[PDB]
Order: structure tokens, then C-alpha cells, then sequence
RNA sequence: CCCGCCUCUCGGCCGAAGCGUUUACUUUGAAAAAAUUAGAGUGUUCAAAGCAGGCCGCCUGGAUACCGCAGCUAGGAAUAAU
RNA sequence: UGACGGGGAAUCAGGGUUCGAUUCCGGAGAGGGAGCCUGAGAAACGGCUACCACAUCCAAGGAAGGCAGCAGGCGCGCAAAUUACCCACUCCCGACCCGGGGAGGUAGUGACGAAAAAUAACAAUACAGGACUCUUUCGAGGCCCUGUAAUUGGAAUGAGUCCACUUUAAAUCCUUUAACGAGGAUCCAUUGGAGGGCAAGUCUGGUGCCAGCAGCCGCGGUAAUUCCAGCUCCAAUAGCGUAUAU
RNA sequence: UACCUGGUUGAUCCUGCCAGUAGCAUAUGCUUGUCUCAAAGAUUAAGCCAUGCAUGUCUAAGUACGCACGGCCGGUACAGUGAAACUGCGAAUGGCUCAUUAAAUCAGUUAUGGUUCCUUUGGUCGCUCGUACUUGGAUAACUGUGGUAAUUCUAGAGCUAAUA
């Protein structure tokens, strides 16, 4: 008797053929151009995607006034236009069927510092964010899987306690600072 | 640095003032309880050691540090109510150091006399 | 990893009703070396001791299950607490002290059982058996992590626990002591009690002779006062019964139960073991190969422990460590405080003289007189030729190994053989022959002298002590060693002794020292063996038993059933 | 298990005292007292987490070791003592006062009463019978065993008590057109003018109600605890007024 | 090898090239299956068993030059 | 999708009430230990988790659904047995 | 029966199949069996009485036993942790705010597993590509981009040492912060593979049906696409390989 | 993501099984920089166990003549703090393991109208027509003599209480 939570789950799904020369072709696309580190990063995006599809396909076989459906599709729909991956026009259930796995990959820290300019290349804004450069809205954040929904989409900036930002430059140019 | 104060009880029943402290410090370490004492009793225009806080997380980040604090009516309520490890955080008192093990070992072994004999078996 | 051996015991071994069944399941034996070797017309199973590999294929394999499987003990470098040097000791474990009570340690000698008080009372940092590089006393506290002693060890670093121990080499100490009894005793008091250290301990008719006046037995009494009336929390007591008679030997084992306090931490280390039983309440053992390795077993209880220890199986490990269970007048001498007035009496060719004395009776003043010194009344015996003798305190001085001391400057011509198969053999100083005298132990140094004085030739053998600083078990040893040497060489032998089992043995003839102990004193008319311990046994008002299995002398209680019925008939030891 | 159990779990623990899961292992138990196991709350949850007035479990100790609390007007020491549906909690050192009422989800309330409301309470009567030279007795939900009641008094009837006294001021008769509320099963907690009763040999009774939106519902008889006469509430309600929103409604008030 | 636990003899194949030479008899090894569950194939007839360790040492740091005997 | 033209004892223009061959089936309703599982809310720095938390003393969460079979219930009476 | 039952678990299109000793509930038992005392409550074993079985001390007259409680050792095994700290917590017991709790909390060993995530980034120069407004072709531009080179460069930072805070019974770890801390950033990421199945050599040296690899088909008998080595590459990545249940 | 691939022949289409592929748990091999969680003597032996420890308890309110401390600014039953022992209560919950057990356990369901229930919370407690201004005997703590090698063994002598 502990006083305990053993609550996990594992958040990817490993593939079933492990060698097919199209599915490593796809994922390493996806790994060159989105900076990502290894390509159980990918098969977590594909596992959060698989998830929300089996959510909507499960809502999908009843009857369009049973509550559930009126209740949970309205609360699924509003968690995709709350993050962004869904347009605020288009909230019906079908247009959860049409999200590409690259939706929930542009929504990502490291994407959204290096889409709205703050590093000079996407592997500069993920070491950006490692090294405790980036902060969203005095948070200082050190994931680089933060996504970023679009009420914190608009306050992305460099830390208070930055050289890039406020001051106090760091170690390597105040020892070169010091000539004599 | 900056004291600001959360949802605030103030508690008839325990004779206290119940509170959550919110510190700014943006370019310090974490600040000392003393200091956070002091900051408060001048603001709540009492004296400094009849205020007792605990329990302070600095946030991620840098930045709040965030806690809890009670601030007493007078010092004789506060020896009555208080914890006696939250009172020797002050120097307030004082516990006897045998602990725990030769305690039970004194318990164990005072069980096989009897009489008189257990205040002179040690 | 350790050693294992199959085990039979005799009972429930029939070996004719059961077909065999254990030699034609072994593996080794399916090879044709033959570790089990049996027959249908037997009695026993012999299951080899260096042919069995230790693995369990034939204990399952047996009809009336007799076989068992047994630890022998091997180097094994798993928690090893302290190594001393480069190809050196190993003392593998530390022993655990506990609050209020005695801790007994028995077992051989060379174990380590002294150096296992030296990192108890802080006097040593262990190197955790890394020598080179030893780790400090950070890393040494998160080495005893999940135990008692990290909290311990704490209470020695910032001296919350103070820790005095008593030395084991007691006859050196007033070379670093100078002055008197009175002074040197007390100026460190720090506990001015004074009264029961010294009536519990038969003191303060001693104390204005000097330090440096004393002989052994009165030596080894001091000592045992110089740490009990200081203020401190934890004592170790090295060989406490050494140069002792039994009556003072209770008397030292109630006043270490007298400095318990609660809180106080006593540990002793014994090899007497007949008031074991009265002095201690848990005792921990030392196994090993001596001066190789040793290692500290758990803690057992009094009664419990030695006869764990007398069989030689430890049963909380199943490790077995052991299998084996002419004439001369009467004369007076004051040397400054008082007279021994010797009556005059007879003395043999080829028999065995042995002196039953006490803590100052004049033991070792009477063995100088025999060698022609000290003699200031008329008369008096010198003998003829040149004469051995034994000094009972060896602080030696020589050059170099004991090759050059043992081998060329006593019998350069050697009188081997016959020397050395009879007497050198058992008393292996053979494998101690490379190292230096100077470097030595107690128990290296008692062994290595007798060497000389029974390798010398001369009438009158004077030998004394051969029971100080030796363990339990070259104490019997050195019986056949001494029986079997004058009795075939046909000269005769002074033996000096304390101990009650090595006096019983050997003795033709006995010398015993009447009178007041250490004031005046008388040495009588030489008698029997069986009057003359009965008679000395009742100048003691103690009364010895043999333990009827391991033939153990016992000490019975004081006015008990067996003792008032023993004291009646005046057999204070049956069949002495 | 060879006597009573003197422990019990968290996670076996109602779920309507709302616990932690990380808190510790165990619950509080209930002491024996008037109100059943599953169906009351005792005083160190309704003062350590309800309220907030002492963060620990010793200071709640502290607040009713110096008579600080009143349960129907008695001072109670004991800190695990059982208390529900209608118990009058009563502080007097600030001068609150509190009935246990459940909210429309199912749970205990924090629901402050006026100072002029604390003098009564109202009981189920449970049981009625007779003793000892015909003394009529009655017997109520929270086990007060009153002597000589009105006779018109039967049983599932609701009384109004003095809690100075422990005297039937005046009680209410089981009809149809009363308000109910429900102390129960699935439908804890809803308030409504009751419409039928079911009768059946042998079994439990199916009273149903209407609510004051009109939808309906149907409980079990001893889950039917009428509040007031007519469509009049005799006591304070909480501020939902006994009214279920669905899960629909209750996020859009959320928004 | 003959096993400990019940008795019996099995036989055991010694996978890497020239590790049948860090074998003393009467050594302690111990012996997985095969790799195909009961049934005995490879083009070795008669032998399901192999041999992982040798005296708590096992045959890839022994046969790397990771470990010695 | 819903009801109507085409049972009787009797209680304040009948709510109440004497009862009619059974069951299988279906649809609602009661009672169904929490934890886990789907699931709503909420930036533990994201997440696995957690039941918290929010605004310059006040406001507000700690929902819900499923839990097969057997039992209980009132609406239906095609298909199936008697 | 390698059977405690259930809430449940791993797989899963729908159906199934298998597992559940295991932190909640319910049962049963404290070596095997019995039989009882007290008590509201027991067939109690951190109670008693014997028998069986095994064991400790003995003055051989007698005495005392029960870890399937927390730690620990023996043994069996492929196979499982420290004879630590404390009642701060969560609660229970008591005549009781006040004493007690190896119940519990807290630390330690811990790649069973689960979540996050380092191991470099950028700017030069040189070379090669790309498309080019110019250019039938030689040849362009930082009149535009993409990659490489143990060929340079000064910007960022934690691993880590470690004053303090802060946490907390009292320490620790996390968070905050002060000083040190990066060129080959030697502060050097591994485990299995390259005939097909199955993403990746038609390379260089050895052995010549021997040694061996090979889950299967098969390779090895002097141009081995498979052994033993080097180089290159290619999956997975702080992990992956093998054995058995499923 | 409701999936297949190599292997009988000179070659083909099939029945078919072997081997592949992916989870998952138990071990084991090689490896290792950070940080939040976290199983852990079940499997074989419900086999054996050294040592410490795991259950005790006093309020204003059952009984204090232990100077063990201590007031009385001292003259009366006892101030007060209180070790011990008597008394009352708890030790029947918690913990641990899975050996027995296959209509047994257990689960939903229904019943006690066929029974008991310390404790809490309310009722009842001049309902009875028949030395009280308070009664008796002891035994513990304590004092004193001892036995037994050995135990949380207790025996004799002398005192004194009760919510015994
Ligand atoms: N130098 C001296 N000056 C004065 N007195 C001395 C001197 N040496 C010895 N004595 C006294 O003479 C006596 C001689 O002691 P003795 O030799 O009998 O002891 P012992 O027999 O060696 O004791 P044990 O044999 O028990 O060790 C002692 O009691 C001691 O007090
Ligand atoms: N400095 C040292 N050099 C070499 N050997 C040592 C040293 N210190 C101790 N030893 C060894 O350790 C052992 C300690 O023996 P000791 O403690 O006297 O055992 P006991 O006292 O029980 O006879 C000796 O055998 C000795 O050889
Ligand atoms: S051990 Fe073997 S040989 Fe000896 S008696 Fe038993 S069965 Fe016979
Ligand atoms: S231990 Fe091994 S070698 Fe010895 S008898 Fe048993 S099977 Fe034979
Ligand atoms: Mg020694
Ligand atoms: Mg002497």
C-alpha cells in the first residue's frame, strides 16, 4: 500500500515493417525539413494525429443529434481551431479527416521560432531553445515540443535574461573580454 | 524584492491571517524568509516574529517564487498553535536528541524488569 | 565466490539398503576421478574434500537424504572494509557495536581481530582495501550507506563518542609512563571516583612502587584501571585475561560490566573463553586463512556463540571453517618492599615442575635464583652447567631476520636432524623465518622465543608464560610440544603457567606459593598433583568442571548445588 | 477479518468527499454515530478541505479540542464525527452557520444558513411503533428517538425539530404536490413536486417527480426526502436550486 | 553438459570460432535454447542447446578481449 | 412521429382504482465501490502525470458515458413457443 | 490444475484469444494438525495447551521456541533491493490537544518499464552543383541559392566542480542564483547488419567443404556478393542484440 | 494502417506447414551524459532462521503516605509535579503471502418476518408500596529474608487504597 499513481502510457507506435524503403523515405523528409531528432519524434506526431482520427472516426457512425456527438465533436473541433491546426471557418467533423501529419509539425516551438524569425535556420531554433534562449510570454521555455497555441502564438520572445535579449553577455565573450 | 499576496483568509478560529505569498525577484537569487518576514511585517504593521512562513517553490525560469505564510495575533498563540518544528526553525525550541532507536531499545528492554527497577535499568 | 563441499553424515548413510545412488549421479565421478568412493559392504559415503567441485547434482540423488552441501571459506573480496599493504592482510568486514552491552571476539590468532578496534575507535581511516589510493572520509561515509555505522561513524568525526581502547602489548607501557603508580594513574582521572577501580581490581597496595616495578600479572591490572575511570563512550579491551591467575580473572570481567552505562559501547576481544560466559553478552567471530584474510561473523549470543565456535561450524552462513572440535635450600629475597621466604624442598631429574601462583606471588623472582642471581641469604642451589631461561617480558633487540638471529647465532652447527621434525614442525616458525623480529606481534614473539629455550642445551629448563598472547588453539599445541621434548631428552624443566587447562596436562611435580598475595609471601614444600591444585583451588574458593563433551573447564557459581557438594569432599577439579 | 475494521483507504473512500490520490494512504473513517458510512461527511474533511480553515490534520484537532464547534447545537470533540442532510454545523467564534445540503452533482455543500434559520432542522421519520404503557415513540433519519409524537405522524412523513429542545414543532405529510428532494442514487441531489407513487408487495416503492423545468424523473421511496408543503421549500437552498443543467448547459454557464 | 537443477544431460553447442578452447571441464556454463523452441535444427543433428556463459563470464566479452578467464 | 370516432370497483364534469393465459424479444426507467479505460475543464516550462486553480477579500472546478449475463420496472405485441 | 476469486492487464477492424501471486474489495493461513482461556469480537499464534517435525542453551536436574511484519543472512535457483532517518505528512490506538505506531512518509541499490531530451550552431574562404535577366559555345553575379573540407573564426550553453539560498522532521534531488567550466569543443554513442526475405559492397587481404556464418533458403572444395579483418554505408539511437512464456 | 514475405519443381498453379515481421513480459549480453515518474525473494522451497525492531495508554475528572523533586512565608485529611504498581481500555484493526479450495471462494441480486452487535448518537434510568452524614475483607507498588547454573521465574515476612 503506497501512497502512489503507476499512470504511464507509451505515446508512439513502433511501424510494422521495419524496412520499407517508402515509409523511411517519408519520415526522413520529414525529419530533414522539420529538425527533428530521431524518428521516434515523427511516430509520436503520427501516434497524436491517429489518436484525434479515431476520436472522430468513432463520433462519425451515430446519429447527428445523439448529445455525445453534439457534445464532444464541439469540444474536439474546439481544441483543433484553439491550437490552430484547424481554420476557424471550417468546424465540422469531416475536416478532422483532412489534417496532414505536417499540421501538428508547424505548431511546434522549434517551427514557430524559426518561421516567425527569430533564428537564422531551423537547426539554430532548436539550439536556440535547448540552450534557454526563448521565452513565451515570461515563461522561460527550455522544450522544444512546445506547441504553441495562438493565444501564446503572438507573445514569442527572447528571454529578459538573454544576450540576444536584455544583457549580462555570457561566459565565452567575457572571457574574451578580458585581454589584459 | 516585490511581495505580492494571494487569497487571503483571515482566521478567527486559530487566531491568524492565512495567505499566499507571491515574491518577484527577477535578477536574485531566491530570497531569504527572513527578508520575506521583514518586506511583510512592514506592511501589516506587526512585529517580525510572530509571522511564520514555510514551503517556498521557485518557479521555472527565474522568475515568482511562490509559498504560503500566517501571521499571528500575538507570540503566546503562536507557541500554542504553531508546529514545534516550524517554532525551532526560530530558535524558539529545542527537541532532545536520543531518537528514535535507543528510544525503542530503552522501551524493549525496560518490558523485563519490574518495580522500581525500570527508572534504574537504563 | 565461495568454496562448496558435499557434506555426509554418518547416520542415515546405510549404504547397503539405498543402491548407491549419489556416486552414480555425480558428474566428477562420470569422469572416473573419484571424489565419491563407496561400496554396498560399507558403513559411510566418503565424499572427497579437493574432488568435489560444489554443485549440487548429488543431493538430490539419495534415498535417505544424508548428503549436504557446505561452505568453505576462500578469498572472496565481496565488501571488503580495510587491506593493510601490497600483497598483505585483507580484513574484509567490521563488526557491529551496540549500545550497553559486551561484544566478544574469539578465534585464532593473526586474524585481525586488533585491527578491526582500531577503525571502531577512530583511530584508523580504512582504504577500503585500496591502497595506493585511499578514498577519505566523504567517500568511506557513503561506503557504510544503508547501515548503522554511516550514523556512527558520524558521532567519531566530530567526537560525539569518545573512543579509548586498552592496549594489547601491555608490558611496554612505562616507557612512555614515568613516575609513580599514584601520579601516573591519577593526574587522568577526569571522574574522581577513585574507590571501586581499585577494590574491584585488588589496587592501592601498589601504588607507591613504580610503574616500571611491576611484573606481568600486576603490569596487565593496571591497565585495566587506566581505562576504566576515564570519561569516554567507547572501550575495547585486548586480551584482557592475559598474565592473569582465574581468581583476578573474575574479578577483571565484573568490572567491565561495571562501565556500562546505557549509552557506553564495550567491545572486548577474549581467548580465554571459561569466563567468557561471564563477561560478555553477544559475541562475533573471526574465520580466515591467518594473516591472509578475516572476516567478522554476525554477532551470536553468550552461551550460544562459543559452542558454535568449539564445533567449528558457523550455522547463520552455512560455512565450515574448521573440522577439529637435585636438591635446594630455602632462602629469603626483599627486593625494596617485601620477603619471599622459600622452605626448603626435594627436585627430580626427567619429571615437570609447575609454579600455582598469584598477581605478585614471586614466580619470576624465583626463576631468577635458580639461574644463580639475586641470592642474599647463605645456600642456596647453583647448578653445574649453564642453564636456559625464558624472561617473561621480551622487548628484543637484534639485527635483521630471524635467519641470522634464530639460525646462526644459536646452534650455527644445528642439531638437526633430530631438531626439527619433533620440535620446529609443529611450531611453524618456518613460514615467519623471512620476516623481521622487529615487525613483530605478541603471538609471533611468544612463539619465536621459546624457540631458543628449548633449543638451547642446558639441565634445568626454565620456562615461563607460554599461555600469554597465544590463541585457544596452539595453547594445547605447545603441550605435546613441551611433554614430549624433556621426556625424551630425560633432563627436567621449570614451566611457568596461568592457565588452567596447559597446568592440568603435563604436571608431574607442583611448587605452590602460600601466604598473603603480594605482601608477604611463602613458597611451600613441593607436592602432588592431586593435593597441590586442590589445596591451591581452595586458596582460590573456586571450583573447576569439565564440560563432559569438549573437556572445557567450567567454573561452577559460586554457592550453587555443584559447587557447596564440590567444596565438601575437597575435589575442587576431578582427575586433575 | 475476525472483528470490526477500524481503517479504510483512500480510493475506497466515497467519491463525493472529492479526495487526493498522493495525500497519504488513507482516508478518515467515519466514527459510528447517527449517519450511515457511504452517506456522510466527518468534520476534518468539511474543516481541512471544504472550508480551509486549517491546513494540516492537527490543526483541526486544535479547532475542536477548545469547544469551537457545534453540531445541532452540541459541542462535538470528536473530529471524525459523522454529519449530513441537515446537520446544523454551527461556529460560533465567527458566527457562521452552516446546513449540509447536497448540491445538484450529488456533493456536500458549503451553503451558509441565516442565524435566525439555526434553530430547526427537518427529519425523515423512519419507523413507528408503540412500547412500555402504549408511549407512541418515533424515530427519525438521523436516529433521534423522540416520545409522543402527533398521531397523524406515519411513517415517510417530514417533521420540523427544535434543536434547543428536541421537540415536533409541526410536520409534513407524504402526498403527492409536495417538494421533494432526494438523497440518493443517480438522481441525488434534484429537486422536484412529487406526481406518483408506484406500489408494490414485496419490494421498493418507485415515487416519480417533476422537476421545476418539468423533466422527470424516478427514485426509490427511501431516497425521497420531502423538503417542504406545496411547492414551498422550508429551508435554504444552494444556488443551483436542486435544478440538473446537462453537461451541454453546464459548459455553455461556463461560458 | 548435465544440468543442476533436475539431473539431466543435454548437449550444447558453443556458437563463436574458437571458443570451444575457454572451456575447462567441470565448469559451470549456461545453456539457452537454440532459438527455434523445442525443435532441434541448424545442419547440426541431435542439439537444441547453446552456450551463453562460461564461470559467470560470457563468450562475447571472452571471445572479444573485453574480459578474461 | 402522436391520439380518436370508428375493462370495472366507485373518489373530489373520475387523479383515485376489482382485474386480464404465460414467457422469449425490444425500448425507456431504478440500483449498480472507487481506482483503471474512453472523456470534459485547466500552460505541471510541454509531456507521462496531477485535481488543481483564476482575477486587483472575490469568482469557480473536483463533470459525464459504458459496466456484458441474472434479478427489478413500466411503454410495444411484428417475429417465435404454448 | 505451475487454480485464490473479482474489480482489471497485454494484444485487438468486428469477433476472439491469453494473462490476473501482486498496492482496492472478498476469502484463507501463520512449520503440519488439533483443542482452548479471556473477550462484545478469535479456534488469535508479535496468546496458551499437547502430538508430529526440526532446532538453541544445560551444572544433563531443567528452560525457551516459530520473519508467509520491516531490514537482514542461509538455501534453492535463469530470476529480485539498505540489519538507514522520522512521526512533518495520511490516519489509527489510548483515560488522551500532550504518549505510541518498520501502518506510513523519507532517503539509498535500481536501463523491469514510462514521459522529457544533450552530443553542437552560425559566419568566412576555397571547391562542386542549381536555376539564371547575359550567355548558341569558352564564360558570369552575393547583377541569386545548395552541399562539402580534423582550412580559419569569436558568439551561445550545459555536463561538472561548487559560497549561498530554497526544499525538508534534519539532510538530499529538482527549481533560483554568485565564481570557475568548449576546438579535434579527446567533455571522443553504442548495439546488430550489408546474397534473398529486408534498408545497405557486385570493394581490398587471409582461409581453401578445414575454421566457421546461417531463425529459413543457403555460403565455404584458391576472382567467398555470406566465414575471419580493414575501409565505406544503414537501420535504431541513450539505447539495442539474444533465449523462453504469449 | 481491416497488410503480408522466402522455402517441395527443369518450370507452373495449389493444399500445406516451417522460417520471417510487430507487440509484450521474465532473464541475460554489450553500453551509458541530464532530468521528472517508477515495479522490485511471486514463479523453484507456504524451505530454514542469528540479531535489533514491528502495540501500547493519564486527563481538570478511578487509586500516591516513594522527600523522587517541592511549596506550606509554615500547621495540618490531601498544596502541586509525579517514577512505580493496582484498575480501565487496545492488543480481533494494520501488515505479509497465496499453500489448501473448481458451485467451494467470489460477483451482481434478494432476505433475515430465523440471530448477535464493545463503541458512538437519541430514548429510558422518585414507574417497584417493601450504618445511609457512606459498610466489609484483602492484595500490589514499597520495606525486609532468600532459592535457582538457567527465563518478562518468582516463594516466605511486614504495611496501606479503589470506578478492583
Ligand atoms: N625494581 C623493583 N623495585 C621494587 N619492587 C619490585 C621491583 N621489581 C619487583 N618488585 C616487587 O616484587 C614482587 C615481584 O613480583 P613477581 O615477580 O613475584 O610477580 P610475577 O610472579 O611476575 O607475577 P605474574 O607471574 O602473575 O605475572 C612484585 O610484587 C613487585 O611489587
Ligand atoms: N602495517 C601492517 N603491515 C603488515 N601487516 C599488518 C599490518 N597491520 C596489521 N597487519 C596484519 O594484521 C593482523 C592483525 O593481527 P591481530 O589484530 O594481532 O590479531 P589478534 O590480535 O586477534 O591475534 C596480523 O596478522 C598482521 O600481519
Ligand atoms: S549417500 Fe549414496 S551411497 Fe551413501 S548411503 Fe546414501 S544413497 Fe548410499
Ligand atoms: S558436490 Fe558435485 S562433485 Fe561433490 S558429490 Fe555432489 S555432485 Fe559430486
Ligand atoms: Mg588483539
Ligand atoms: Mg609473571
Amino acid at each position: 500500500p503506497v501512497a502512489r499513481s503507476w499512470v504511464c502510457r507509451k505515446t508512439y507506435v513502433t511501424p510494422r515493417r521495419p524496412f520499407e524503403k517508402s515509409r523511411l523515405d517519408q519520415e526522413l523528409k520529414l525529419i530533414g525539413e522539420y529538425g527533428l531528432r530521431n524518428k521516434r519524434e515523427v511516430w509520436r506526431v503520427k501516434f497524436t494525429l491517429a489518436k484525434i482520427r479515431k476520436a472522430a472516426r468513432e463520433l462519425l457512425t451515430l446519429d447527428e443529434k445523439d448529445p455525445r456527438r453534439l457534445f464532444e465533436g464541439n469540444a474536439l473541433l474546439r481544441r483543433l481551431v484553439r491550437i490552430g491546426v484547424l481554420d476557424e471557418g471550417k468546424m465540422k467533423l469531416d475536416y478532422i479527416l483532412g489534417l496532414k501529419i505536417e499540421d501538428f509539425l508547424e505548431r511546434r516551438l522549434q517551427t514557430q521560432v524559426f518561421k516567425l524569425g527569430l533564428a537564422k535556420s531551423i537547426h539554430h531554433a532548436r539550439v536556440l531553445i535547448r540552450q534557454r534562449h526563448i521565452r513565451v510570454r515570461k515563461q522561460v521555455v527550455n522544450i522544444p515540443s512546445f506547441i504553441v497555441r495562438l493565444d501564446s502564438q503572438k507573445h514569442i520572445d527572447f528571454s529578459l535574461r538573454s544576450p540576444y535579449g536584455g544583457g549580462r553577455p555570457g561566459r565565452v565573450k567575457r572571457k574574451n573580454a578580458k585581454k589584459g | 524584492v516585490t511581495i505580492r499576496t494571494r487569497k487571503f483568509m483571515t482566521n478567527r478560529l486559530l487566531q491568524r491571517k492565512q495567505m499566499v505569498i507571491d515574491v518577484l525577484h527577477p535578477g536574485k537569487a531566491t530570497v531569504p524568509k527572513t527578508e520575506i518576514r521583514e518586506k511583510l511585517a512592514k506592511m501589516y504593521k506587526t512585529t517580525p516574529d510572530v509571522i511564520f512562513v514555510f514551503g517556498f517553490r521557485t518557479h521555472f525560469g527565474g522568475g515568482k517564487t511562490t509559498g504560503f505564510g500566517m501571521i499571528y495575533d500575538s507570540l503566546d498563540y503562536a507557541k500554542k498553535n504553531e508546529p514545534k518544528h516550524r517554532l525551532a526553525r526560530h530558535g524558539l525550541y529545542e527537541k532532545k536528541k536520543t531518537s528514535r532507536k535507543q528510544r525503542k531499545e530503552r522501551k524493549n528492554r525496560m518490558k523485563k524488569v519490574r518495580g522500581t527497577a525500570k527508572a534504574n535499568v537504563g | 565466490k565461495l568454496t562448496r563441499i558435499a557434506i555426509v553424515n554418518h547416520d542415515k548413510c546405510k549404504p547397503k539398503k539405498c543402491r548407491q545412488e549419489c556416486k552414480k549421479s555425480c558428474p566428477v565421478v562420470r569422469m572416473g576421478k573419484l571424489c565419491i568412493e563407496v561400496t554396498p559392504q560399507s558403513k559411510i559415503a566418503w565424499i572427497s574434500e579437493t574432488l568435489c567441485i560444489g554443485c549440487g547434482i548429488c543431493i538430490k540423488k539419495c534415498p535417505f537424504g544424508a548428503l549436504s552441501i557446505v561452505n568453505l571459506p576462500s578469498n572472496l573480496e565481496k565488501e571488503t572494509t580495510h587491506r593493510y599493504c601490497a600483497n598483505a592482510f585483507k580484513l574484509h568486514r567490521l563488526p557491529i557495536p551496540r549500545p550497553g552491552e559486551v561484544l566478544g571476539l574469539v578465534g585464532t590468532n593473526g586474524i585481525g581481530k586488533s585491527t578491526a578496534l582500531k577503525i571502531l575507535a577512530g583511530k584508523q581511516k580504512p582504504n577500503l582495501g585500496k591502497y595506493d589510493d585511499p578514498p577519505d572520509w566523504q567517500e568511506i561515509l557513503t561506503y557504510f550507506r544503508g547501515s548503522e555505522l554511516q550514523n556512527y561513524f558520524t558521532k567519531i568525526l566530530e567526537d560525539d563518542l569518545k573512543a579509548i581502547i586498552k592496549p594489547q602489548y601491555v608490558d611496554q607501557i612505562p616507557k612512555a609512563a614515568k613516575g609513580t603508580v599514584g601520579s601516573i594513574l591519577d593526574r587522568k582521572d577526569e571522574t574522581k571516583t577513585q574507590a571501586i577501580v581499585c577494590q574491584q581490581l585488588d589496587l592501592t597496595h601498589l601504588k607507591e612502587r613504580n610503574v616500571e616495578d611491576l611484573s606481568g600479572g600486576e603490569l596487565q591490572r593496571f591497565a585495566c584501571a587506566v581505562v576504566c575511570i576515564q570519561k569516554a563512550d567507547i572501550f575495547m579491551f585486548d586480551e584482557p585475561s592475559s598474565y592473569l591467575d582465574v581468581k583476578q580473572r573474575l574479578k577483571a570481567a565484573i568490572t567491565i560490566r561495571s562501565l556500562i552505562n546505557p549509552d557506553r559501547y564495550i567491545i572486548v576481544v577474549e581467548h580465554d573463553l571459561s569466563v567468557l560466559d561471564y563477561l560478555s553478552d553477544f559475541i562475533c567471530c573471526l574465520y580466515g586463512v591467518p594473516s591472509a584474510y578475516g572476516v567478522v561473523t554476525m554477532p551470536f549470543s553468550v552461551r550460544e556463540g562459543i559452542n558454535i565456535f568449539l564445533d567449528g561450524y558457523v550455522p547463520t552462513e552455512n560455512l565450515r571453517f574448521r573440522d577439529a572440535s637435585y636438591k635446594y635450600p630455602g632462602m629469603k629475597k626483599k627486593m625494596g618492599e617485601f620477603e619471599l621466604a622459600i622452605v626448603a624442598g626435594e627436585f627430580t631429574d626427567s619429571e615437570i615442575m609447575v609454579m600455582l601462583g598469584e598477581n605478585g606471588t614471586g614466580k619470576t623472582t624465583f626463576i631468577r635464583m635458580l639461574a644463580g642471581r639475586l641470592k642474599p641469604d647463605e645456600g642456596g642451589e647453583v647448578p653445574v652447567l649453564n642453564v636456559s631461561y625464558k624472561p617473561q617480558k621480551i622487548s628484543p633487540k637484534s639485527t635483521g631476520s630471524v635467519r641470522q638471529l634464530l639460525h646462526e647465532k644459536i646452534r650455527d652447527a644445528y642439531t638437526h636432524p633430530q631438531f626439527v621434525t619433533d620440535v620446529m614442525k609443529p611450531l611453524q616458525i618456518e613460514n615467519i623465518i623471512d620476516q623481521e623480529v622487529q615487525t613483530l606481534s605478541g603471538g609471533e614473539l611468544q612463539r619465536v622465543a621459546l624457540a631458543l629455550c628449548l633449543g638451547k642445551p642446558a639441565d634445568v629448563y626454565l620456562i615461563d608464560e607460554p599461555s600469554a598472547y597465544l590463541d585457544s588453539e596452539q595453547r594445547l599445541m605447545a603441550a605435546r610440544v613441551v611433554k614430549r621434548f624433556i621426556l625424551h631428552a630425560k633432563k627436567t624443566a621449570f614451566v611457568v603457567e596461568h592457565d588452567f587447562i596447559m597446568a592440568t596436562y603435563l604436571a608431574d611435580r607442583v611448587i605452590v606459593f602460600d601466604g598473603v598475595p603480594s605482601k608477604n609471601t611463602v613458597a611451600n614444600s613441593p607436592q602432588t598433583l592431586l593435593a597441590g591444585m586442590n589445596k591451591f583451588l581452595s586458596q582460590l574458593e573456586i571450583t573447576f568442571r569439565r564440560d563432559p563433551n569438549n573437556y572445557r573447564p567450567r567454573i561452577n557459581k559460586l554457592n550453587s548445588i555443584k559447587d557447596v557438594e564440590q567444596k565438601k569432599s575437597g575435589n575442587y577439579f576431578f582427575l586433575d | 477479518a475476525r472483528g470490526p475494521k477500524k481503517h479504510l483507504k483512500r480510493v475506497a473512500a466515497p467519491k463525493h468527499w472529492m479526495l487526493d490520490k498522493l495525500t497519504g494512504v488513507f482516508a478518515p473513517r467515519p466514527s459510528t454515530g447517527p449517519h450511515k458510512l457511504r452517506e456522510c461527511l466527518p468534520l476534518i474533511i468539511f474543516l481541512r478541505n471544504r472550508l480551509k480553515y486549517a491546513l494540516t490534520g492537527d490543526e483541526v484537532k486544535k479547532i475542536c479540542m477548545q469547544r469551537f464547534i457545534k453540531i445541532d447545537g452540541k459541542v462535538r470533540t470528536d473530529i471524525t464525527y459523522p454529519a449530513g442532510f441537515m446537520d446544523v454545523i454551527s461556529i460560533d467564534k465567527t458566527g457562521e452557520n452552516f446546513r449540509l445540503i447536497y448540491d445538484t452533482k450529488g456533493r456536500f455543500a458549503v451553503h451558509r444558513i441565516t442565524p435566525e434559520e439555526a434553530k430547526y432542522k427537518l427529519c425523515k421519520v423512519r419507523k413507528i411503533f408503540v412500547g412500555t404503557k402504549g408511549i407512541p415513540h418515533l424515530v427519525t433519519h438521523d436516529a433521534r428517538t423522540i416520545r409522543y409524537p402527533d398521531p397523524l405522524i406515519k411513517v415517510n412523513d417530514t417533521i420540523q425539530i427544535d434543536l434547543e429542545t428536541g421537540k415536533i414543532t409541526d410536520f409534513i405529510k407524504f402526498d403527492t404536490g409536495n417538494l421533494c428532494m432526494v438523497t440518493g442514487g443517480a438522481n441525488l441531489g434534484r429537486i422536484g413536486v412529487i406526481t406518483n407513487r408506484e406500489r408494490h408487495p414485496g419490494s421498493f416503492d418507485v415515487v416519480h417527480v417533476k422537476d421545476a423545468n418539468g423533466n422527470s424523473f424516478a427514485t426509490r421511496l427511501s431516497n425521497i426526502f420531502v423538503i417542504g408543503k406545496g411547492n414551498k421549500p422550508w429551508i435554504s437552498l444552494p444556488r443551483g436550486k436542486g435544478i440538473r443543467l446537462t453537461i451541454a448547459e453546464e459548459r455553455d454557464k461556463r461560458l | 553438459v548435465q544440468l543442476i537443477k533436475n539431473g539431466k544431460k543435454i548437449t550444447a553447442f558453443v556458437p563463436n570460432d574458437g571458443c570451444l578452447n575457454f572451456i575447462e571441464e567441470n565448469d559451470e556454463v549456461l545453456v539457452a535454447g537454440f532459438g527455434r523452441k523445442g525443435h532441434a535444427v541448424g545442419d547440426i543433428p541431435g542439439v537444441r542447446f547453446k552456450v551463453v556463459k562460461v564461470a559467470n563470464v560470457s563468450l562475447l566479452a571472452l571471445y572479444k578481449g573485453k574480459k578474461e578467464r
